[PDB]
RNA sequence: GUUGGAUCUUGAGGGCCCGCCCCUCGGCGCCCCCUCGAUGUGUCCCGCGGGGCCCGAAGCGUUUACUUUGAAAAAAUUAGA
């Protein structure tokens, strides 16, 4: 029941009436039965992106994307038609844990690994962005101006379905860090 | 060279030819292979560098002949890694 | 190499390079400019101004001139089958 | 470029890199060679690449090109089978032809048997002709010169490779390198290519 | 083992600046090595670089340029309260009018410029010019 | 740096960047841990469980199919050996060379190797000793060299 | 002895500057109290007054080295008006 997909305490309104309104289509979906009636998203978010698109951001806190996660080509596609061209986007949200100074207060720590560090929930996030093609390395470019234009270096296999997507999750997580990111097939497995 | 090249993107067989803890990107191009012979009945996931024996049900006692290398086959085979 | 804006200390400017970014000096030996004539964009009989590119000795000696106007000459053009 | 059409290869060049066997090499390892090799033989004699040939050809002639004299371009042919050839590249460019021995000192040397005066020098074989490239290097001369998969690099300037060593290799880019030039500059302009076959060239062969 | 892991970088790009080479493999890449890459390449003295993400250490690939002429390390460091920072301008600075000393300080790894600026030293990490 | 050993050469594989190994059979944590706990069932080092895992199975290793490593799952099991298996390597090296020596009193090789193995024991188990691993108490003795290994 | 690998987050003002991002004080609030504007042993604009508690803020949260701030730092000396 799509009832967490809207409430979150959050203003959204239409696409998250509309996401939950999909989701409970979802869940009234034959393959996609019995896998959404249990896991209903914490949160939405639509933004636009550089493909001139909206991009339906929907946050999990991972036990939910697990199944998210495993479809999320037909799921998203059909969302895509259901909401007219919007490429929708399931992102990992953590309890993020905070930064290690002091204030800016700090009020408790109890243990804050590299597997719970905010640069761990960022990279999350570009795992959910594709999942067709998996992160084979990374080349962060390093501008002469100091800008940086990280060359994610995907899977060589199943590039196409990020590749109308490369113009939203350039824009999706520009928008998330105020800095870009370029997704590479470059010579993996070639 | 004339000592002023830079290779972001470099070709891959300069690389691919090293040891696999001396690449650019140290990653192994050992990897899983699906044993299609037909002393088993079945298909059986080997590793190339297995330095076992890798066995089965179907299969009494060979499914493949081990190797420190990449391991040695009988009678012909498939092999796929799959995405390393 | 100057002083002040406006003022000059230096008793010249050397040349330099574009392979090693590094400058010809003085009175350097194998330290040459190499003249490349532009010509004509298929109507032909060349045009005039060479294209200038300055080597040192150190990447002849090095061996390394080759490919340098390779990278000067090919790269800025103008070259057929290039 | 010039007239870019027969500036790549055309066929009758083509025939000729391989009737003179200039594609051919050596089986020597290279550092600033290997780049102009454009294959190998089995267990390695090395196919170069006339490609690389045919851009060095160009732009070699033209650093010759737009030096309003030959007389400043001393061309060297240590090797007797180019000594036929910078006879008749000098017949055709009207460049200054260096056969045989350098004589050590006609670039250094006030007191001497001679002084030269050149501005580029046209060598076939670097290490045929190191004496020369010796004092290329002393008194600031740059120098062309034809390079095999086994040649010299050092104080080498822009370099054509060539199989450039024994064969008809050598008479060829001589016979090549006067059609370049006098296809920029010359009667036969405008890039045309020769009506001068290289029979006039490739050297003597001693006669019946 | 690479007890100081930028003198075996600074001996790398060093080499690569005598054979005039456009490129380094550096490692085991701690960001107190990309931040002198960072600084030196606002200077000019180098170009960009491109970091190859490795789960290793990591490593990076640098684009350089020729405008460098030494870049050392203060192999072991010391402490600068700004009254030392003047004698490594004498000593080790071939004059006051160019030559950059980088300190990490407290208001972050900087120069010598902005150490004098903000008048908070730290620990001296090197030179470059 | 290898004053323990005097190679110069390599004992130790590459592995990938990509912690999703190998994404075409990721078999189950209940896949590769009821194996490995059969496994510790039948005792085997996590260097020889992680071996059979790889090449027996469609999988290579539990860092990627799990965060945790074999001694991790054996760890947060709890069945996990009591010393270091690396370790345990190492006591059964000298052990080896000692019995040995304990039949060569003229084997040179042996008297000159014992110490060196010892000597990469005494600093490799002195480190176990006090990151609550091997009980810092317990000292590194050729009577319990033998003890540990049988 | 002496040295040692990587690795955890912070936009506006004006042509840099600011705080931010992924309780003991002050103090927005709360009630008590002499109550302040509805009300003049006392409310409901609120502790602003003391607070009390809990916030942005702060004992905060693991701390130092380090750097920086000052104080302190005989006179003479010495630098030097």
């Amino acid at each position: 029941s799509a009832k967490i997909v809207k409430p979150n305490g959050e203003k959204p309104d239409e696409f998250e009436s509309g996401i939950s309104q999909a989701l409970l289509e979802l869940e009234m979906n034959s393959d996609l039965k019995a896998q959404l009636r249990e896991l209903n998203i914490t949160a939405a978010k639509e933004i636009e992106v550089g493909g001139g698109r909206k991009a339906i951001i929907i946050f999990v806190p991972v036990p939910q994307l697990k199944s998210f996660q495993k479809i999320q080509v037909r799921l998203v596609r059909e969302l895509e038609k259901k909401f007219s061209g919007k490429h929708v986007v399931f992102i990992a949200q953590r309890r993020i844990l905070p930064k290690p100074t002091r204030k800016s207060r700090t009020k408790n720590k109890q243990k804050r690994p590299r597997s719970r560090t905010l640069t761990a929930v960022h990279d999350a996030i570009l795992e959910d962005l594709v999942f067709p093609s998996e992160i084979v390395g990374k080349r962060i470019r390093v501008k002469l101006d100091g800008s940086r234009l990280i060359k994610v270096h995907l899977d060589k296999a199943q590039q196409n379905n990020v590749e109308h997507k490369v113009e939203t999750f350039s824009g999706v997580y520009k928008k998330l860090t105020g800095k870009d990111v370029n997704f590479e097939f470059p010579e993996f497995q070639l | 060279m004339p000592l002023a090249k830079d290779l972001l993107h470099p070709s891959p067989e300069e690389e691919k030819r090293k040891h696999k803890k001396k690449r650019l990107v140290q990653s192994p191009n050992s990897y899983f292979m699906d044993v299609k012979c037909p002393g088993c009945y079945k298909i059986t996931t080997v590793f190339s560098h297995a330095q076992t024996v890798v066995l089965c049900v179907g299969c009494s006692t060979v499914l493949c002949q081990p190797t420190g290398g990449k391991a040695r086959l009988t009678e012909g085979c498939s092999f796929r890694r799959k995405q390393h | 190499m100057q002083s002040n804006a406006g003022e000059f200390v230096d008793l010249y400017v050397p040349r330099k390079c574009s392979a090693s970014n590094r400058i010809i000096g003085a009175k350097d030996h194998a330290s040459i400019p190499m003249n490349v004539a532009e010509v004509d964009k298929v109507t032909g009989r060349f045009n005039g101004q060479s294209k200038t590119y300055a080597i040192c000795g150190a990447i002849r000696r090095m061996g390394e001139s080759d490919d340098s106007i390779l990278r000067l000459a090919k790269s800025h053009g103008i070259v057929s089958q290039n | 470029s010039g007239a870019l059409d027969v500036l790549q290869m055309k066929e009758e060049d083509v025939l000729k890199f391989l009737a003179a066997g200039t594609h051919l090499g050596g089986t020597n390892l290279d550092f600033q060679m290997e780049q102009y090799i454009y294959k190998r033989k089995s267990d390695g004699i090395y196919i170069i690449n006339l490609k690389r040939t045919w851009e060095k050809l160009l732009l070699a002639a033209r650093a010759i090109v737009a030096i309003e004299n030959p007389a400043d371009v001393s061309v060297i042919s240590s090797r007797n089978t180019g000594q036929r050839a910078v006879l008749k590249f000098a017949a055709a460019t009207g460049a200054t032809p260096i056969a045989g021995r350098f004589t050590p000192g006609t670039f250094t040397n006030q007191i001497q048997a001679a002084f030269r005066e050149p501005r580029l020098l046209v060598v076939t074989d670097p290490r045929a002709d190191h004496q020369p490239l010796t004092e290329a290097s002393y008194v600031n001369l740059p120098t062309i010169a034809l390079c095999n998969t086994d040649s010299p690099l050092r104080y080498v300037d822009i370099a054509i490779p060539c199989n450039n060593k024994g064969a008809h290799s050598v008479g060829l880019m001589w016979w090549m390198l006067a059609r370049e030039v006098l296809r920029m500059r010359g009667t036969i302009s405008r890039e045309h290519p020769w009506e001068v076959m290289p029979d006039l060239y490739f050297y003597r062969d001693p006669e019946e | 083992v690479r007890m100081n892991v930028l003198a075996d970088a600074l001996k790398s790009i060093n080499n690569a600046e005598k054979r005039g080479k456009r490129q380094v493999l550096i490692r085991p890449c701690s960001k107190v090595i990309v931040r002198f890459l960072t600084v030196m390449m606002k200077h000019g003295y180098i170009g960009e670089f491109e970091i190859i993400d490795d789960h290793r250490a990591g490593k990076i690939v640098v684009n350089l340029t020729g405008r460098l002429n030494k870049c050392g390390v203060i192999s072991p460091r010391f402490d600068v309260q700004l009254k030392d920072l003047e004698k490594w301008q004498n000593n080790l600075l071939p004059s006051r009018q160019f030559g950059f000393i980088v300190l990490t300080t407290s208001a972050g790894i900087m120069d010598h410029e902005e150490a004098r600026r903000k008048h908070t030293g730290g620990k001296i990490l090197g030179f470059f010019f | 740096g290898r004053m323990h050993a005097p190679g110069k050469g390599l004992s130790q594989s590459a592995l990938p960047y990509r912690r999703s190994v190998p994404t075409w059979l990721k078999l189950t944590s209940d896949d590769v841990k009821e194996q490995i706990y059969k496994l510790a069932k039948k005792g085997l080092t996590p260097s020889q469980i992680g071996v059979i895992l790889r090449d027996s199975h469609g999988v290579a290793q539990v860092r990627f199919v799990t965060g945790n490593k074999i001694l991790r799952i054996l760890k947060s099991k709890g069945l996990a050996p009591d010393l270091p298996e690396d370790l345990y390597h190492l006591i059964k090296k000298a052990v080896a060379v000692r019995k040995h020596l304990e039949r060569n009193r003229k084997d040179k090789d042996a008297k000159f190797r014992l110490i060196l193995i010892e000597s990469r024991i005494h600093r490799l188990a002195r480190y176990y000793k006090t990151k609550r691993v091997l009980p810092p108490n317990w000292k590194y003795e050729s009577s319990t060299a033998s003890a540990l290994v049988a």
